[PDB]
């Protein structure tokens, strides 16, 4: 009921233990919109990775894709069991719609 | 970096003026006033994520995948892969919202940057530098089947 704009897509990652939850939303096209997480070792020059090529210790969930009020969220949870492994990675959500893509970035 | 296959749509996809793509009896991309205009947009992740990257494929006796090799538009008789490992490929499109006809698509080449699919009157699927603004032949109503 807030009398306010709703921004989209306002991409947002919380922390639990073990797992980043990525959340964010989209208006235009719902449809053709999908999200997913990449990782780069930032202590080594390899390529930034798809999370099934990262080997063991992490994996991503299957997306949820609910709607309400005429808007799609997207959430998409990431768990890295192996916190060694991946210390020295940066992880990047990634939303990617009709209007273009956005990513935001975190550490362990 | 490289793209990777998701979720596919079956997708009906028409031109400014209703007509329909198809692939004819000589896997030629044309459009015309049922499987061969059945068409599969299949969505790809990028490790470099630029847009909406997709490969548009058809069955019709075996499946045969668009191309925009040599800048000429093509079918050519393969699967649309699980991974693709090329930063540019032939086969990928980035999918758009069209700028001021918000729900009409255009799809650019990631091969050739600025090179859009666009129909081209025989009606034809052709590969076609953007010059001008407001270029209604490189719009397109994509149906949901």
């Amino acid at each position: 009921g807030a009398m306010v704009e709703t921004k989209c897509p306002n991409l947002d990652i919380v922390t639990s233990s073990g797992e980043f939850h990525c959340s964010g939303c989209v208006e235009h096209m719902p449809e053709f919109s999908y999200m997913y997480w990449l990782a780069k070792d930032m202590k080594s020059d390899e390529d930034t990775k798809f999370i099934e090529h990262l080997g063991d210790g992490i994996n991503e969930d299957e997306t949820v894709r609910t709607t309400d009020g005429g808007i799609t969220t997207l959430r998409k949870v990431l768990h890295v069991t192996d916190t060694n492994k991946f210390a020295h990675y940066r992880f990047t959500c990634v939303l990617t719609t009709l209007d273009g893509v956005s990513k935001k970035n975190i550490w362990l | 970096g490289y793209f990777g296959k998701l979720e596919s749509k079956l997708s009906v996809i028409r031109n400014l003026n209703d007509q329909v793509l198809f692939i004819d009896q000589g896997n030629r991309p044309l459009f015309e006033d049922a499987p061969r205009t059945i068409f599969i947009i299949s969505m790809y992740k990028d490790s470099q994520p630029r847009g909406m990257a997709v490969t548009i494929s058809v069955k019709s006796e075996k499946i045969s995948t668009l191309s925009s090799e040599n800048k000429i538009i093509s079918f050519k008789e393969m699967n649309p892969p699980d991974n693709i490992k090329d930063t540019k490929s032939d086969i990928i499109f980035f999918q758009r919202s069209v700028p001021g006809h918000d729900n009409k698509m255009q799809f650019e080449s990631s091969s050739y940057e600025g090179y859009f699919l666009a129909s081209e009157k025989l009606f034809k699927l052709i590969l076609k530098k953007e010059d001008e603004l407001g270029d209604r032949s490189i719009m397109f109503t994509v149906q949901n089947e």
